RNA sequence: AUCAGAAGAAAAGGUGUUAGUUCAUCUAGACAGCAGGACGGUGGCCAUGGAAGUCGGAAUCCGCUAAGGAGUGUGUAA
RNA sequence: GGCAGUCAAGCGCGACGUUGCUUUCCUAUCAUACCGAAGCAGAAUUCGGUAAGCGUGGGAACUGAUGAAG
């Protein structure tokens, strides 16, 4: 074909700007900046919407068109509604210690199966994690950038990752159950 | 195509039915068959599909949408009797801790090993015993609540013209 | 044990160097810089 | 370049056959000495009249009556493969039947690496209706609201002073 | 360790907090994992993986056909059988029994060689009674005397796989 | 159309194997070529494309006195200087006399900061390469193989730009005065009919 | 700002025998060829490719595939000529065509011109 | 192309790619995506400690419909 | 793995199937590092993968010591 267009309506967020080849997406919760070098695609603004166009190309570039459409929409969800995820811990005999430091950025984790290894989980830039108080053994992490938020908890899931034991009997550990917006 | 043609041919004969001029959800398939059992039937197919085959019929084709069907058993039973059933996707409350499938009405089947894992809600199954609002009135029917109300005891669903042969007066009442 | 480029012997050392020797070295060069 | 040639011919008449039949071909040839050589090729495989029997009577060029009007050509090709079995139907959008078969050869030279004698074109018809065009990309250069930026831009004398605009 | 005295105990002890989400995602990832496993694999191990893949493709095609139908020095260096003996035949090289497969019965059964009727190589080979393909050999047919032609080359194979001439 | 006694070719945005062939002929032509910002050259193919094509060249040494083997140079300047060394008959007397006319350096030294920097329109990346292609930057590449001077030049070049930017505004403010004085000379507007 | 290939888009033949003549596109036939015409009768209607033409920013309203007189009829009404000349693009390219018919003595008279012009550096000090 | 490119292996594999050939349906609503229905004889007979469709062996019949497989696996000792 | 038989992808054979007996170098890891899978509670063990760096399956002028000179 000669055209491949997909447009998403811009919400009431503060900025849907794409100037200078960068995604400076600012909303009501805050401002987010991201590099727009995923692929040379036509980001065109039309009033209250931003149109993504891939004109006169093949599928190898056209398949990446929907990714930026999702990535901007993912940034739009963080700019407008944000992201708030809750991770649930499981303790059977030795409770796993957890200490939020640097406004919840430096997560001092210990006593995973009673181990003396000091597990320091440094949060990604722009995300704040906290121990949820409603449900025990629950950690609530929220932020604007969902990609940095999701990768941090996955890193937290990879922090106290069980090894050198049978996964069946040894089953208590760190898990993620709630993954949703901040609004 | 043939299946749609089979429903259009049957509806054509249902349009040529004797009387009772019937034009008639969240209930089960047994409820329709029981209604077919209480009828000397349960055959809807696709909405407006027969209208596409049929083509005051022009005004009736405009109103041809939704769940309708020709049958001959009636009018009082349709107006008064409405079958209670679980709805599709009141303020049902989630009982914390050890819960029962009857929402406390059991004078408590808490041994739901596979269903608790299939639920995904925040309920810890400590020592094999599950321990943690199911719904809210005035809000939309949540599918997760609909999955919860399927396990719960919430039957919150109560499941207009006479197209006569000589009259053919499809009233809008 | 471990090897030369072993991260296992180096990842815990960086956390071990946060406490222990680093502050004592800062306490060592403070009096050394004193005239 | 190419030039489409109308060719007709027959065999030598005998006492048994006082009037031989006449056979017309519309084929393509960069000059006329290859037309009257390709003509005896097709007619030998179909009518079995050899070169030592037949004779050639008339060669003429067919200039395109409307070279200024855009058209779309459906192209029937019998392609002689390494197994020697391919009937092919392909569409090209351009102005002239001379110009289509050049592009037909070029594409056929790329994807299927066909030579001169490996191709015997079967029939060329100016397809006209929009509902019969069976190609997605040919269809899209035919919608009234078409548009595109320029591709393959590049706007001696080495050592340019400033940066090219490339816009 | 498993189902006996572990599984029901695990039921009272609970499973992993994400035992189901990990399997389904891995199940969905397998549909794309087989392509790179077929692309990036090289060597004899790739062909071994392709051997089962070609078998699986053949197995599925036969199942698809069935489901559609369901929907509807002077020495003898060759093997022998046992002046005029100029060559030397080894005791290990000499063969006395042969896997005789009957033509009509199709019974591949090990039977002894009653004799060597004719060797197609040379009369001296027939005099020596060497084992070779296509040679006529006397075989006892009482437990089935009959002749047979060797359908397999016992030299490269090592076993006298012969078919009955009758 | 240039026969300068010295040319300075700023190399940001060029290709390696196409500039090294343009330059190699102008060296034999008699010019005196200086290639600045050699660190920001480009090569077709993604980051690992030339990376194993040069990590392979590191596996290639002599097997007699291995201090006599191939000298795998790691600087971004000598990466391209190697490229102009096989393009010339460097085993003759006209090759090794041509090579001393080429000065290939990284960054921009002050002896060439204050001079014109021509570019080659036949070797540029934004022209010769299809949009949305894989390309690697030499100075970003050779750092990963041993050229340990990346963080200094990226710091140094940043200072030169803002100084050159300050140079430009004073130059830009200069011709805005003559922009007025050009039309203020009345002879321009009635005697522009000689084309000017 | 980005310019496109339309129907009725004004272009400029940059590589050909009609190099520099303002022509207008008529019908788009492919991704590399097109239908192009100009009211100047010395420019016959023909199929220019995009490798030897340069777009122009000025666009003009025209249905598909008009005949040449109607191209001239729409050209004269929507006055593309002298609308092109208003631009600074035309000023250089036209002056390129005057500064190349300059003989020796006229290219010597411009020497006098810029000598009458150089001493005008008397400015607000 | 993570050294692509400037006969010996070769049968075959790719959720590799571009062009095509033959088939079907398709605003009587494509595919997908989601809501809901997805039933009664019946827990058919053997099979067994425990088999209700899903340890399992021949059938595997049916009333009902737009639909339900003595059942598609998950799953429970069932 | 070979012989005999039944099929049957397809173009008289036919594939996967079914029936009869018989110094140094190099990874292709032997341990150490790291993981994956397994009735893997733990220990211990098996299989598989990266991995030849170092240890414990194969291949076969060079280093010193002065020295002029932009």
């Amino acid at each position: 074909d000669i055209y491949k267009d997909e447009t998403l309506t811009i919400p009431k967020g503060v900025t849907v700007d794409i100037k200078a080849r960068n995604v400076t997406v600012t909303g009501p919760r805050g401002t987010l900046k991201q590099n727009l070098r995923h692929v040379d695609i036509e980001m065109k603004k039309q009033g209250n919407t931003i149109k993504f166009i891939v004109w006169h190309g093949s599928r190898k570039h056209n398949a990446c068109i929907r990714s930026v459409y999702s990535i901007i929409n993912n940034m739009i969800i963080g700019v407008t509604q944000g992201f708030r995820y809750k991770m649930r811990l499981v303790y059977a005999h030795f409770p796993i210690n957890i200490n939020l430091t640097e406004n919840g950025t430096v997560v001092e984790i210990r006593n995973f199966l009673g181990e003396r290894i000091t597990r320091v989980i440094k949060c990604l830039p722009g995300v704040t994690v906290s121990i949820s108080s409603a449900v025990k053994d629950e950690i609530i992490l929220e932020g604007n950038s969902l990609e940095n938020v999701s990768q941090s908890a996955a890193n937290i899931k990879q922090i106290c990752n069980v090894r050198n034991k049978d996964i069946r009997k040894f089953l208590d550990g760190i898990y993620v159950s709630e993954r949703g917006n901040i609004e | 195509h043939e299946g749609k043609a089979a429903l259009f041919s049957g509806v054509q004969q249902s349009l040529d039915s004797f009387d009772y001029m019937w034009i008639f959800t969240n209930m089960r398939n047994t409820y329709l068959k029981r209604i077919r059992d209480d009828w000397k039937r349960i055959f809807m197919g696709k909405t407006k599909v027969m209208a596409k085959a049929l083509g005051n019929v022009s005004k009736l084709t405009k109103l041809l949408h939704g769940a309708v069907g020709l049958l001959f058993t009636v009018i009082g039973y349709f107006e008064s009797f409405v079958q209670n059933d679980f709805a599709r996707a009141f303020t049902h409350v989630i009982p914390a801790g050890p819960v029962y499938s009857r929402a406390g009405q059991i004078p408590l089947t808490h041994t739901l090993e596979p269903q608790v894992r299939q639920l995904g809600m925040p309920t810890v199954l400590k020592n094999g015993v599950v321990t943690l609002p199911l719904c809210t009135e005035g809000q939309q029917l949540d599918s997760r609540q609909t999955r919860l109300l399927k396990l719960f005891g919430i039957t919150a669903a109560e499941f207009l013209g006479y197209y006569s042969k000589k009259g053919a007066s499809v009233e809008f009442l | 044990t471990s090897g030369p480029r072993d991260n296992n012997r180096n990842k815990w050392a960086k956390k071990h160097l946060k406490k222990g020797k680093r502050a004592k070295n800062s306490n060592f060069s403070k009096f050394l810089k004193k005239k | 370049a190419l030039k489409e040639y109308q060719v007709v011919g027959r065999k030598v008449p005998t006492e048994h056959e006082p009037v031989p039949k006449l056979f017309r071909m519309r084929l393509f040839a960069p000059n006329e000495s290859v037309a009257k050589s390709r003509y005896w090729y097709f007619l030998k495989m179909i009518n079995k009249v050899k070169k030592a029997t037949g004779e050639i009577v008339a060669i003429n060029e067919i200039s395109e009556p409307k070279p200024l009007k855009a058209k779309v050509f459906g192209i029937w090709i019998r392609y002689d493969s390494r197994s020697g079995t391919h009937n092919m139907y392909k569409e090209f959008r351009d102005t002239t039947r001379v110009g289509a078969v050049e592009a037909m050869y070029a594409d056929m030279a790329a994807r299927h690496r066909a030579r001169f004698r490996s191709i015997r074109i079967l029939k060329v018809v100016e397809v006209e209706k929009k509902e019969d065009v069976r190609r997605n990309y040919v269809k899209q250069l035919l919608n009234p609201h078409l548009k595109f930026p320029l591709p393959h831009r590049r706007t001696k004398k080495v050592f340019a002073p400033h940066r090219p605009s490339t816009f | 360790p498993q189902n006996e005295y572990i599984e029901e105990s695990i039921r009272k002890h609970g499973r992993r907090f994400d035992h189901e989400e990990r399997k389904r995602k891995k199940a969905a990832r397998e549909a794309h994992d087989a392509s790179l496993y077929a692309q990036k694999t090289r060597g004899i191990k790739a062909k071994l993986y392709q051997e089962k893949r070609r078998k699986e493709k053949i197995q599925m095609k036969k199942t698809i056909k069935q489901h559609e139908e369901r929907n509807a020095k002077r020495m003898i260096t060759k093997a022998t059988f046992v002046k005029y003996e100029r060559f030397i035949r080894p005791m290990a090289l000499r063969q006395k029994k042969a896997n005789v497969t009957h033509k009509e019965l199709g019974v591949t059964m090990q039977l002894p060689i009653i004799g060597v009727k004719k060797n197609p190589q040379s009369p001296t080979y027939t005099q020596l009674g060497v084992l070779t393909k296509g040679t006529v050999i006397e075989v006892n047919v009482s437990e089935l005397g009959k002749y047979a032609q060797i359908t397999n080359n016992p030299e490269l194979d090592g076993c006298v796989n012969a078919l009955l001439l009758t | 159309s240039e026969f300068q006694k010295v040319v300075v070719i700023d190399a940001k945005g060029h290709l390696l194997g196409r500039l090294a062939s343009v330059v190699a002929k102008q060296l034999l032509g008699g010019q005196k070529v200086v290639v600045v910002r050699c660190e920001e050259l480009n090569i077709s193919g993604h980051f690992f494309r030339n990376k194993l094509k040069y990590l392979a060249y590191l596996r290639k040494a002599c097997r007699y006195n291995p201090s006599r083997g191939a000298f795998h140079f790691r600087a971004p300047s000598r990466i391209f200087q190697k490229a102009v060394r096989g393009m010339l008959p460097h085993k003759t007397a006209r090759g090794q006399a041509a090579l001393e006319h080429l000065q290939a350096v990284e960054g921009i030294p002050p002896p060439f900061d204050k001079q014109k920097r021509v570019v080659v329109p036949a070797a540029l990346r934004v022209l010769r390469l299809k949009p949305g292609r894989k390309y690697c930057t030499v100075g970003r590449l050779s750092s990963e193989v041993g050229w340990k001077y990346n963080d200094i030049v990226a710091k140094l070049e940043e200072r030169r730009k803002v100084k050159s930017a300050a140079f430009y505004q004073a130059k830009l403010a200069k011709q805005k005065k003559i922009a007025s004085a050009k039309e203020a000379s009345p002879v321009n507007q009635k005697l522009s009919q000689f084309g000017y | 700002f980005k310019r496109y290939v339309e129907v009725g888009r004004v272009v400029l033949v940059t590589k050909g025998e009609y190099t520099g003549k303002l022509a207008v596109i008529v019908d788009i036939v492919d991704h590399k060829r097109a239908l192009i015409d100009s009211p100047c009768s010395e420019f016959p209607r023909q199929v220019i490719r995009y490798g030897s033409v340069v777009l122009t920013h000025i666009v003009m309203k025209l249905p598909r595939g008009a005949r040449s007189g109607i191209v001239a009829k729409k050209w004269k009404a929507q006055d593309v000529c002298n609308k092109w000349a208003s631009s600074a693009w035309a000023k250089k390219l036209e002056a390129k065509k005057v500064r190349s018919q300059l003989n020796d003595f006229d290219r010597f008279a411009v020497m006098r011109l810029k000598k009458q012009r150089r001493e005008q550096v008397n400015v607000a000090v």
